[PDB]
């Protein structure tokens, strides 16, 4: 079973409560704090001890976060701890943001090129992708010298490759096959 | 004795073809790695935005 | 690590966000979680006894046979195909 | 050694390069174990779809779990690694098809392994397909001569029938199926031989025997040797079936041999256990019956209406067929094993080979009591149908009579007549490898036995009598053999013609 | 509302629906775009249902939308189904266009109550010597043809259809479950060429079809027979292989998350069989006469599937591989076969005494067969030598050439009557034919022809 | 870069590496503080790899640093390996110093292609009567010796090593896979004292060794044989027990996370066997004649390992405990043993008919065993009595005193030519020796010695 | 036939050795999607010497 399989019930419950009560931004901050705090070298050790009870592990994590957890978020941490799932907090935060992004019709697109592209080109790629996908696009542009020229677009599981490296690979496979 | 002579003959052409194809790909990689600069992206990134 | 237990469903987890102590408030009542091959899994019934009879909607009856740490496994004393989750 | 030609061949691949942009669905490799690859992100992958990995390596999607995709590699997997990109091709597994494959040796994906050049086929087809439905079929009523009198007389095979060859190790299962392929070189039936889990030198020896007997030009050889991926061994029977179906759908006849379906089942069991699917009756997958039933129901005879509809009226008034000869190996004669039990329950008949008969010198080793054909007399020519009626059940009763009367005192004329006749037919059913008989040769042999001419002949002389009788009719009665061989017809003129020739033979040679 | 495909593993598919909108057990679902139907087997919780596909899964993808139909698989019933070939979902699989349906019934139903059960004992003649002697059938009863691979189940069912279905004036249903597609084509052309097709509803689910189809085709054919029974009609129901319904459950059981039982069968073997077999019954409203062929894995009658089947039938006919291996046909075993109707108070003392007489002679011969093979025939008593000769003759007089077996036997087919059968066996038991040779009784219909064969 | 041990369970170790530096399948790794070698079997994800230790794991702990070598286990090959003893990793274990290697080859390779295969049928005489009669060997072919515990596999292999080296002038490669260390010491000193050692390469991984060694030693020996074949030479490749390669795979399979198959075997049983067996072949470049001993678990020839091995061999020699119990050595079974060379077009009609005649007589004698056990020989027919007398003589004439078995009894060894073998059995079949006593054929080499033994 | 292949092979080898440059520049020009003569002949005379 993948960590994503185990985190799905919890991320979905947290998302539906946050959505129904208009708290989407509060839970986004709370789950992000819990994901970061539970990954700390001292907290990671404390959560794995065999002598501590589920409620002692939950209270220790709530006391450390304090100000960042409202009554519903504190109740959620006590629920994750009772079911012995505190190791899933980083995955629960990741899956909550995916449900939020899909609800808010938003897409984060990674982009890579051989050498830098202008704002005029980024805004031309952004309107083209937003018109194709029917979503708000956030271009995380970057460079990779492994490309001989052109650009590669990664809109989640969808990939659009217009780079020269991809064309050279197609030719190598065409001649070798 | 006749079909097998043609069997060896065509296999030799393919052994050569496998090396010439690798060299032709390497040649194209070296040519593009020198012929491409900032003047090419205004003709490639712009092209992709229509595709 | 371990697979999802029968109580690990979003409707049950969402209820503990509203009222942390949602269960044990009505120890004589539970909710159907899954139905398959004449066996019904229920969340709740904290005070059911081993071998006691359970009442379902439509005059259908079952018997409690698996009192697990997180849920009750019950077998139907008649036709099970009419029962459903929730 | 022609220059410029090689260049233009390369220019032809450069000229047609796909220089345009493509929209693709993609994932990343998470783990690589025993020919199994796990991937994240392939949202639009279909079940059984081909996955493209770096360096032209291909896989197939078999487990579409909620959070992961489990794929099997269609070749060597040891070059794959965590973090490599997995791509998606909107195409189901396909292989090349057509007459260009005749006289060639290919892998389970249709790539040539004979080194005789490229296969200029002009048509590809899907490896996994559903067989033609109830209403599109036609009853089996045309023969498939194997060239062996014991099989062609007692266990006949018709065009579109499925006949199982079953026994233990080293008793002639491959010899029976390869001789049946050799006999089709002049029949107008195309052949396919599928080798699953065999060593490459055994495959090369079968191909050399097909070539030495002149049968290779009419045969397609599909190889998935013992060192190849379990996925290729699992897919090979379906690839070969697809190559045979090309002829069936176009109003032509084909024959296919699966040299070991028990090795295909072992390859499928490996993949299934590595994908973590729960095991059954002998660690075999739950759907091991459906593995073979989905393959074997394609071997069939299709009606003129089906061929006319498939070819858009280009072929009319002709039926098409695919005949299958699957092989199964048993352990010490145990038929109760899960795989043997399944296949015997799917085919239109079976040919049981017995090690005790094989050691006793009855070399075709066909147990007439256990072997049976569900098409019977409809799969025989008029002459063999009349001359072989009741021989199978008469031999089955002779084997019992020989055991019951073994230690008893001298019996009545009815008992002596049945016993003396059964001993002669038992010695007659013996044949050598790579020596097939025509309809006329089998007919003379059957006629001399059932009409009583062998009653004066010694058991130890039946083989010499048959060989001399055939050689005599070949020199002095050649026009009669040519008349019997046109369609296997029979009438009072041919009956009297054979009678006069056998009488003259025994009275003068 | 609608759900989405979340997982696909072989023939089993998981679909997720809104929690306020989970589909019911056995509910039918439809995939968007692709031409496939799913049946809910289980409700897994959290809005997810586990289902078996009623078609191949090769085109399916995760994320395809699925529509809840609000009901179980519903098939056409009544007069419009006669003379038509149909699949599991009730679609026509013949080129004759849409079915003239007026009503549709769901394939899942409760069995008739204890108060609705029938009680008839009207004897049915089959024209087959062995069956009419030791296995007498009755109108409105259940018959099972038990046997391994290659011993005659389909051939005996075809002879029984010829001797009962054709002459009958009611409606028939023929269900081909996990059958060879070639047998289905031969039978369709046979019913069509015989002008019998207008009386029969044909439902086919062959071996080339997915596990979900083979798991439900028996319920489709039975739903059509139940519509005719509930109208007050007398109906004939034929099932070429009921073992294939159990096997489809074994093939899918482990993918449904069920732990295996003995011999690798599903834990639900006896209940899945009881839920089906209790619906195949005659009631106070109307009657169903049924003949089922039962496959025996590896010829072992102690295998859990065959062993659980005997208790559901009135007449049990057993076919033996050892008899078939001696050229004797029909290959029926008189000692293992039986019927609820073999009672002097139901038939008569003359019939019963003849049947028990034949069985006594064959049972005693079974111990002497092994004696003769080691020490020879001459060491037996004067009474034993005579009895062995009669047993070998009785064993041959059980044989009979069938009209549907002319393609295998070469000789013509013989129909024999109940009185003719009784008289022939009493003659061999009393010694009226001790002078005839053993080979004269092999393949010869009534007793007269045996006296004639001895002269040839 | 380098990784860290994260888990240890017996012979299997998990190591974590940076995501950009994860080692390849079959790549060799070295532990920093002990220099223990590990072979990567699979990549688990998150930078973690699973490996098998090529040595003892006692004293290893979690957190130790591990170095990736960038290549698979590489061993020395060529002339420098002749007259030397090596371990699984190619290190010298004979105390004679470092190997003067010119190059090293990785132990993992693909089998030669379908177009590289050789069609050789040249007969190889062994000088052993039963083998030369019913199991004729061929140059460049594969032979397998099947047998239970203590029946003759090592003695019959040591006798074959002695006889084939008479005509062969090239090199030999011997791979000791999971057997006795004492037998490796005895064989090394025997060849050293006989001056035969400078033409043999020796590799060992005996029973004392951990699972990783026993699993890869077969590949190390085969890699040395493939170097000599690819140089255009004719070489002999001898394997102490090929079953140990498969068994070492069974001990590790559950630790590799694989679900078990029938009788506890690894699911990869047939693939692990094919990947090794297909490399052991002759090609158009050079030839490999190979002989392998095959252990038969609990005397069961139907066991998955022996059952899967038969298809990989040209000649199969089956040893029996029932034959060894009577005193007959070699304990070969003529009715179970067979060869691809037993064909009229390969060995000629005279040899072929003699071999077929011997098998017919022995088969008929085996059918009478139960009758003879209860009633004795005196009740048989005059024809069966003569056949049983010849069967008993043939069975005794198949025995032969060996030059390696002299220590067990005292008797001198015998070498019998193919001509003398055919002449002896042909005479016994024709009846030319019906007057000589049955004990005159036991342990006598050629047929003329049976005539001299009968004088006493 | 093997002797003719051994004697003739260098005659075709020197012909393909000349064509590698033409295949490389035409292949790079296809991949670039625009004229390359102005930025490829100086690459050919400097890189082709290593093939
Ligand atoms: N009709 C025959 N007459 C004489 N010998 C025969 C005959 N048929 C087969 N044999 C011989 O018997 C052996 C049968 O080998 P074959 O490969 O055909 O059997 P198999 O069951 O397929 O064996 P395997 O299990 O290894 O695949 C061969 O030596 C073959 O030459
Ligand atoms: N009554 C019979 N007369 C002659 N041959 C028969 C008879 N019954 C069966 N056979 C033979 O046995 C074969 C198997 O019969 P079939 O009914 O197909 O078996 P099953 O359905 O039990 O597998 C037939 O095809 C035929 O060759
Ligand atoms: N040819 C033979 N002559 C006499 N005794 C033999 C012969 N072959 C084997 N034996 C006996 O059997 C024993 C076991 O033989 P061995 O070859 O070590 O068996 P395996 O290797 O099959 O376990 C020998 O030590 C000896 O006592
Ligand atoms: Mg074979
Ligand atoms: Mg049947
Ligand atoms: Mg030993």
């Amino acid at each position: 079973a993948e960590l994503t399989t185990l985190a799905r019930p919890y991320a979905k419950a947290a998302f539906e409560y946050a959505q129904a009560h208009q708290q989407l931004a509060d839970w986004s901050a709370a789950l992000g704090v819990l994901a970061a705090v539970s990954q700390d070298d001292t907290v990671r050790q404390l959560l794995k001890e065999p002598q501590l009870t589920s409620s002692a592990k939950a209270q220790s994590l709530i006391d450390v976060c304090g100000d960042k957890l409202n009554a519903p978020a504190q109740n959620f941490v006590r629920t994750v701890a009772e079911n012995k799932r505190l190791e899933l907090l980083p995955t629960i935060a990741e899956m909550y943001e995916q449900l939020k992004a899909e609800q808010e019709k938003s897409v984060e697109v990674e982009v890579t090129s051989a050498f830098t592209l202008s704002k005029e080109q980024q805004d031309k790629l952004a309107k083209a992708l937003s018109a194709r996908l029917s979503r708000e696009v956030r271009l995380h542009a970057s460079e990779d010298a492994s490309l001989i020229g052109g650009v590669i677009i990664r809109a989640g599981d969808l990939v659009i490759d217009g780079s020269v490296r991809g064309k050279l690979a197609k030719l190598a496979e065409a001649l070798k096959s | 004795a006749q079909a097998e002579i043609e069997q060896e003959l065509n296999s030799v052409k393919d052994a050569l073809r496998a090396q010439v194809g690798a060299l032709a790909v390497t040649g194209a990689e070296k040519i593009l790695g020198a012929s491409i600069d900032a003047n090419a992206h205004e003709q490639l990134v712009s092209k992709l935005a229509a595709e | 690590m371990q697979q999802l237990n029968p109580s690990e469903i979003s409707e049950i987890i969402k209820g503990r966000i509203e009222k942390l102590d949602v269960a044990s408030q009505a120890r004589n009542e539970g909710t159907i979680v899954s139905v398959s091959d004449g066996i019904v899994r229920i969340y709740g019934l904290a005070d059911v006894m081993y071998g006691e009879m359970i009442e379902f909607p439509g005059g259908v009856y079952g018997m409690a046979l698996n009192l697990e740490q997180d849920s009750v496994g019950a077998v139907v004393l008649g036709e099970y195909q009419g029962l459903a989750e929730g | 050694l022609n220059p410029s030609e090689i260049s233009e061949i390369i220019k032809g691949r450069i000229e047609k390069l796909d220089v345009a942009s493509q929209a693709r669905n993609e994932g990343t490799i998470v783990s690589v174990s025993d020919g199994i690859v796990r991937i994240y992100g392939l949202a639009d992958v279909m079940y059984g779809e081909m996955i493209e990995f770096p360096g032209g390596v291909y896989g197939m999607a078999l487990n579409l779990e909620q959070d992961s995709v489990g794929a099997v590699v269609l070749g060597e997997y040891q070059g794959l690694a965590e973090g490599m990109n997995a791509k998606c091709t909107g195409r189901i597994l396909e292989v090349p098809v057509g007459p260009e494959l005749l006289g060639r040796v290919v892998d389970a994906l249709g790539n040539p392994i004979d080194g005789k050049g490229p296969i200029d086929a002009k048509a590809t087809d899907a490896v996994e397909k559903v067989a033609p439905g109830v209403i599109w079929r036609k009853s089996v009523d045309q023969p498939v001569q194997t060239g062996y009198k014991s099989v062609d007389a007692m266990i006949p095979v018709g065009r579109g029938q499925r006949e199982l060859i079953i026994g233990d190790r080293q008793i002639g299962k491959t010899a029976l199926a390869v001789d049946a392929i050799i006999n089709q070189k002049d029949s107008g039936i195309k052949c396919v031989y599928v080798a699953i889990g065999q060593k490459q030198s055994t495959i090369a020896n079968v191909v050399r025997k097909l070539e030495e007997n002149g049968a290779l030009a009419n045969t397609i050889v599909v190889a998935a040797s013992a060192s190849e991926s379990a996925a290729l061994q699992y897919l090979a029977p379906y690839s070969g079936c697809t190559m045979g179906e090309y002829f069936r759908d176009r109003g032509e006849d084909a024959l296919i041999v699966y040299d070991d379906l028990s090795k295909q089942a072992v390859a499928y069991r490996q993949i299934s256990l590595l994908l973590r699917r729960p095991p059954g009756r002998e660690a075999y997958p739950g759907d091991v019956f459906y593995l073979h039933s989905r393959l074997l129901e394609r071997a069939s005879r299709v009606s003129e209406e089906y061929v006319e509809k498939f070819t858009n009226g280009a072929v009319t008034g002709k039926t098409g067929s695919l005949t299958a000869l699957p092989i199964i190996e048993t352990q010490a004669g145990d038929v109760s094993a899960f795989v043997p039990t399944n296949v015997i329950s799917i085919t239109d008949g079976q040919i049981f080979l017995e090690s005790a008969m094989f050691n006793s010198g009855i070399r075709p080793a066909v147990n007439a009591g256990i072997s049976v054909s569900r098409v019977g007399g409809a799969a025989q020519t008029k002459i063999i149908k009349k001359l072989s009626g009741g021989i199978r059940t008469a031999l089955a009763q002779y084997r019992e009579l020989a055991a019951f009367a073994q230690f008893a005192s001298d019996l009545d004329e009815a008992t002596r007549k049945q016993l003396e006749h059964g001993q002669r037919v038992t010695e007659l059913m013996k044949q050598k490898q790579y020596a097939p008989m025509s309809i006329a040769e089998m007919s003379l042999s059957l006629y001399a036995a059932e009409r009583g001419f062998l009653q004066d002949v010694e058991i130890a002389k039946v083989g010499s009598f048959e060989q001399a009788l055939i050689s005599y009719f070949q020199r002095e009665h050649a026009a009669l053999l040519a008349k019997i061989n046109e369609k296997g017809d029979f009438n009072d003129e041919i009956d009297a013609g054979i009678k006069a020739g056998i009488e003259k033979f025994k009275a003068t040679q | 509302s609608s759900g989405r495909i979340v997982q696909i593993i072989g023939a089993v598919i998981d679909v997720e629906f809104p929690r306020d909108a989970v589909p019911s057990i056995y509910e039918a679902l439809k995939v968007q775009g692709v031409e496939t139907t799913l049946e809910v087997q289980q409700q897994l919780g959290d809005g997810v249902v586990r289902s078996i596909a009623m078609g191949s899964t090769e085109g399916l993808k995760r994320g395809l939308n699925v529509d809840s139909t609000g009901a179980a698989i519903s098939v056409p019933v009544g007069k419009a189904t006669l003379g038509r070939i149909m699949d599991v979902l009730g679609n026509p699989i013949d080129e004759a266009g849409p079915i003239g349906e007026e009503e549709r019934w769901g394939i899942h139903r409760e069995a008739p109550s204890y108060a609705d059960q029938a009680g008839g004992n009207e004897l049915l003649e089959t024209g087959i010597k062995v069956i009419d002697l030791v296995c007498p059938f009755a109108k409105g009863g259940k018959v099972g043809l038990f046997g391994g691979a290659g011993v005659g189940k389909t051939v005996n069912m075809m002879e029984l259809i010829r001797n009962i279905a054709i002459e009958h004036s009611g409606y028939s249903v023929f269900a081909g479950v996990g059958e060879r597609t070639r047998e289905g084509n031969d039978f369709y052309h046979e019913m069509k060429d015989s002008n019998v097709l207008d009386k029969v509803a044909l439902v086919y689910g062959q071996m080339n079809e997915p596990p979900g189809n083979r798991l439900r085709v028996a319920l489709t054919g039975l739903t059509m027979a139940e519509k005719f029974r509930d109208e007050g009609r007398d109906v004939l129901l034929f099932i070429d292989n009921i073992y294939r319904y159990t096997l489809a459950g074994t093939e899918v059981s482990a993918l449904l998350g069920r732990m295996p039982s003995a011999v690798g069968y599903q834990p639900t073997l006896a209940e899945e069989m009881g839920v089906l077999q209790e619906r195949i019954t005659s009631t106070k409203k109307g009657s169903i006469t049924s003949i089922q062929a039962v496959y025996v894995p590896a010829d072992d009658l102690t295998d859990p599937s065959p062993a659980t089947t005997f208790a559901h039938l009135d007449a049990t006919v057993v076919l033996s591989r050892d008899i078939a291996s001696l050229g004797i046909y029909p290959a029926v075993d008189p000692l293992d076969s039986t019927s609820r109707q073999l009672d002097p108070l139901v038939i008569g003392q003359d019939h019963y005494d003849t049947a028990r007489g034949v069985q006594y002679v064959l049972q005693r011969y079974k111990e002497l067969k092994d004696i003769i093979a080691i020490l020879g025939m001459d060491e037996l008593s004067e009474a034993d030598k005579l009895l062995v000769a009669r047993a070998r003759k009785i064993q041959r007089f059980l044989s009979q050439p069938f009209f549907v077996a002319e393609v295998f036997t070469g000789s013509p087919g013989k129909y024999v009557s109940l009185k003719d059968t009784i008289a022939g066996f009493k003659g061999i038991l009393n010694g009226d034919y001790d002078h005839l040779p053993e080979q004269a009784f092999y393949m010869v219909g009534g007793i007269e022809e045996a006296v004639e064969k001895a002269k040839k």
